[PDB]
């Protein structure tokens, strides 16, 4: 009789704890659907500025007349001279140093095959110790590496 | 491991200029017609104006996304919290029925 | 000491082609740029053009949105049940250690 | 943003052509290499995967062999003494069965 009485408060202050959880999931998921709302809202006004930004430029972007073209070509040849350290990195020898980089390129990758290799290795004997090692504690429980 | 991690890295940065580098391949036809000049700044002021009004508005989706994906972790901690409750309650229930 | 030269040379061959699919893997977008690259072949007015490609990535990005929104949902529900059974076990656990 | 601030001058498309371009290198190449004429970026998943299986088998092997080779280092002693012993005990045996 005694331990039944414990189970029954046990419950009672398990459905307390039920009304007082399903009470804190009802509001986070009001505050989530109000969040849903004003997110869908921002992005409803960034595409709207989006759209009207377009539509104000259209007239003036339109006529290019590939004269402004190449301020980008500019921009390119100047990033890839802080990228690349070669101030006198110029569009005539820009090709020898293409060259040379990809030749430096497709050494980094073999350098990284091979290193991908021996890790790849080392990493499944690490795995085959741990095996050992899970083996072990399940068998007889915890345990060091030395004593496996 | 910290090895490879290291020449992945170096790797990464060399394709970055061998690309770097190929753009600068591509574009020498358009440096070729770099003479050419052409008329700017028709409209700016209007297009910049809105131009920094999208940027604001860009942002604050920005925070919009960062507090929903949040509230979406801490609600779904609360659903598990209630499951958690759920699954005790009931085999509480259950075993006071037996006794 | 041959059969293990031989083996790590064909560990090489697998890296290798491993690495390349990889890459390849990566570079699945760009194939994307199909389009890009057939638009900028337009060197005339192409804001058309633009405008489709925007709204085939927007009915993508729509169909990816509701995948991940019902995955998730599906996730939740595997999270629930297995925290449901989590508290189940600890609730039998117990019972199990006072009988 | 290229529609909206198509002042941006197809400088985003240009690098997105050379970026088809370098792609179309790369799949040719794998196709190559991996000997697949037979190949799609939508299905490139699968041989990824087939062939990171067949890169698992080649690692777990060579690391049999690592460690065939690190007990090697073991001298000549002990396998005649070890071949001994098991004759001794079961008779005449071949080394490979032994």
């Amino acid at each position: 009789q005694e331990k039944i009485d414990r189970y029954q408060v046990d419950l009672e202050e398990l459905s307390y704890r039920l009304e007082e959880q399903t009470d804190v999931v009802e509001e986070a998921g009001e505050l989530q659907a109000e969040y849903e709302a004003r997110t869908e809202a921002t992005e409803q006004e960034v595409d709207e500025l989006k759209s009207q930004l377009a539509d104000y430029q259209q007239a003036l972007d339109v006529q290019q007349t590939r004269a402004i073209q190449y301020q980008q070509a500019l921009q390119a040849l100047e990033r890839a001279r802080e990228l690349c350290r070669l101030p006198d990195l110029s569009v005539d020898n820009a090709e020898e140093w293409l060259e040379t980089f990809q030749a430096k390129e497709q050494q980094a990758t073999e350098a990284l095959l091979a290193l991908e290799q021996k890790l790849s290795v080392a990493d499944a004997a690490h795995n085959q110790f741990e095996q050992a090692y899970q083996l072990v504690k399940n068998i007889v429980g915890e345990t060091s590496r030395s004593e496996a | 491991q910290q090895d490879y991690e290291t020449a992945k890295h170096s790797q990464h940065q060399a394709k970055q200029q061998a690309f770097a580098l190929v753009e600068i391949v591509q574009r020498r036809v358009h440096f070729s017609y770099s003479d050419s000049a052409g008329m700017l700044s028709e409209n700016a002021d209007l297009n910049d104006k809105l131009r920094q009004r999208l940027e604001h508005a860009e942002s604050d989706r920005s925070r919009a996304r960062e507090q929903l994906r949040q509230q979406q972790a801490q609600y779904s901690q609360f659903n598990q919290v209630l499951a958690s409750l759920k699954s005790s309650y009931e085999t509480k229930q259950d075993m006071l029925k037996e006794l």
